[PDB]
RNA sequence: CAUGGAAGUCGGAAUCCGCUAAGGACUGUGUAACAACUCACCUGCCGAAUGUACUAGCCCUGAAAAUGGAUGGCGCUCAAGC
């Protein structure tokens, strides 16, 4: 079973720009600028109407159709970041023994850095640098909150999977010592 | 308030299935104080849901109260 | 003490999954058949019994 | 599908035997607003609404029993409802309007119009005054009761109204909703 | 009906009708018990397929041995495989 035509479209509101060369797709708008290349799928882009893009594939199998929304949604997922960003949110859980951290600016470079001391009462320092063109707050509205906000979801999201994945227990029952850093709510900067 | 008579005094403990009641114009001029509280057009609906509603008596011998309820055969009043 | 609302967010990764009795491997809560490959995709899974 | 059944029958009784239909466009209201309308109106008029009918007037438009139930084709839309009565359109004008309730807020619901709380004596138990400095309102208590001396905006117009601000609301018996019966166009009027 | 109390929700056995498209002698939570919340169920949006078992073709798990190693070798993917 080979599909002929498998069509979906995207609107596009009337704020930013993007150009498409080569499978290379530039959106730039009010808050910056974004790359990304797609030069591994077999997909056809053109101009629906004044503000919506179509794209398509021809003959192909279910597998190859099912790769054509991934694409749709990436796009549309870095129109929304490119005029509102992205915000995560996460939370400090200790029982009896205190973590602090330590957001330090930058070091030199666009790039942050973060120290985490005191984990289930350890003195091991640990290292952690954020990707670029992310900013990490401690939050002033209220106790225990860390505010990660940037442009690109897949850039707030891995470093915030790094931020989760370095504090870790070992040799011990998790269902018991519930320790750790983990993230509670996404949203964007806007509303 | 029938319970086929008297309850004893502290004959609860065991069963108490003991409140077999007759069925007859008694329950309908009974039903007439509730008067159908929630709509029931004239009260026939009211009628056969008082009749109905003693289902753990089952009515009287033979007789059950939800064949009674199903027969609509006797008169509204 | 824990407050139960961050009990719970800290529960909700750790306690709450599947296994699968083939690799002991760790599924989400709604999965049906293990991903890992050495098992076969097998739909042989058991809820993470609580600890209690 | 015996209700289904019962429907098809029903509604064809009725459209041949009443020449008067009213719309009404009911939406997101309780179910007993209509147990007490049609307890009100049980005498006189029978109210019955379901699901849309695409094709299911257009039978009635292919046969010419009435001509005119081709012209109300497209007024159909959604959560409409029909009234088949022997009334006066004059009378049936303001007949269903009647008992309007007054819905609270459902912890959120936006408010059209800025709510405020005059200046007054609540007179309630001072055992809640907690509530009140959990959003900072200047409370004083006098001869047990609770005063609101300065009069504190509670929720600006089409905002989301606080959580706290929104249960405050159903003991002081306050909320912008007032939910009743809305009457659409009928018969191109 | 027992009942501090158990208005469905220690419980016993029953389990009906009203009005609706639907909203229960109750689907749980909750609570002294209720209420409340939810659930079931129908409708408000929608816009054409879905769900449940079985059958057989290829591929994969099941598949662990000792000097370095053999579809005969290099190599081969709309094949140079079936
Ligand atoms: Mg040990
Ligand atoms: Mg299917
Ligand atoms: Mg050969
Ligand atoms: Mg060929
Ligand atoms: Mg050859
Ligand atoms: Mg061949
Ligand atoms: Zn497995």
């Amino acid at each position: 079973m080979r599909y002929i035509h498998s069509e979906e479209t995207i609107p596009v509101p009337e704020n930013l720009k993007v150009s498409i060369k080569s499978r290379l797709v530039t959106v730039e708008g009010p808050r910056g600028k974004l790359q990304k290349d797609l030069s591994h799928i077999a997909v056809n882009f053109s101009v629906v109407k004044k503000g919506v893009i179509g794209l398509e594939i021809h003959h192909g199998s279910r597998k190859d159709v099912a790769a054509l929304r991934t694409v749709r949604t990436i796009i549309n997922n870095m129109i929304i970041g490119v005029t509102k960003g992205f915000k995560y949110k996460m939370r400090y859980v200790y029982a009896h023994f205190p973590i602090n951290v330590n957001v330090e600016k930058n070091a030199e470079t666009g790039c942050y850095e973060v120290e985490i001391r005191n984990f289930i009462g350890e003195k091991i320092v640990r290292k952690v640098v954020m990707a670029p063109g992310v900013e990490v707050e401690i939050s002033k509205a209220q106790k225990d909150e860390l505010i990660l906000s940037g442009n690109s979801l897949e850039a707030v999201s891995q470093s915030a999977a790094d931020i989760q994945q370095i504090c870790k227990v070992r040799n011990k029952d998790i269902r018991k010592f519930l320790d750790g850093i983990y993230v509670s709510e996404k949203g964007n900067i806007v509303e | 308030a029938l319970k086929e008579p008297p309850r004893d005094r502290k004959k609860e403990k065991n069963i108490k299935h003991n409140k077999s009641v007759s069925l007859d114009e008694i329950i309908e001029i009974a039903r007439t104080m509730r008067f159908k509280s929630f709509s029931k057009d004239l009260k026939g609906g009211v009628k056969e849901i008082l009749g109905t509603a003693f289902s753990v008596g089952c009515q009287v011998d033979g007789k059950s109260p939800k064949a009674i309820s199903d027969a609509i055969e006797a008169g509204e009043i | 003490i824990i407050e139960p609302s961050l009990k719970a967010l800290a529960s909700k990764f750790n306690c709450d999954k599947m296994i699968c009795r083939k690799c002991y491997a760790r599924l989400p809560p709604r999965a049906t058949n293990c991903r890992k490959r050495k098992c076969g995709h097998s739909n042989q899974l058991r809820p993470k019994k609580k600890l209690k | 599908s015996g209700n289904k059944a019962g429907y098809f029958d029903k509604l064809k009784g009725l459209l041949e035997e009443y020449p008067s239909i009213f719309v009404v466009s009911v939406d997101n209201v309780s179910s007993q607003q209509m147990h007490e309308i049609r307890k009100a109106l049980r005498g006189q008029g029978v109210v019955l609404m379901g699901k849309n009918t695409m094709v299911r007037r257009a039978l009635k438009t292919f046969m010419p029993d009435h001509p005119e139930y081709e012209r109300l084709l497209p007024f159909v839309k959604g959560n409409v409802g029909f009234v088949f009565t022997n009334g006066d359109l004059k009378e049936v004008r303001e007949k269903i309007l009647s008992n309007r309730i007054k819905a609270p807020a459902r912890a959120g619901a936006i408010a059209p119009v800025d709510v405020w709380v005059p200046a007054g004596n609540t007179g309630m138990e001072p055992g809640k005054t907690s509530f009140f400095q959990a959003l900072g309102i200047p409370t004083k208590i006098a001869r047990g009761t609770i005063e609101i001396t300065t009069d504190i905006k509670l929720v600006e117009a089409g905002a989301k109204v606080g959580p706290s601000e929104a249960t405050l609301l159903n003991m002081l018996n306050i909320s912008p909703f007032t939910y009743g019966m809305g009457i659409a166009q009928v018969y191109d009027q």
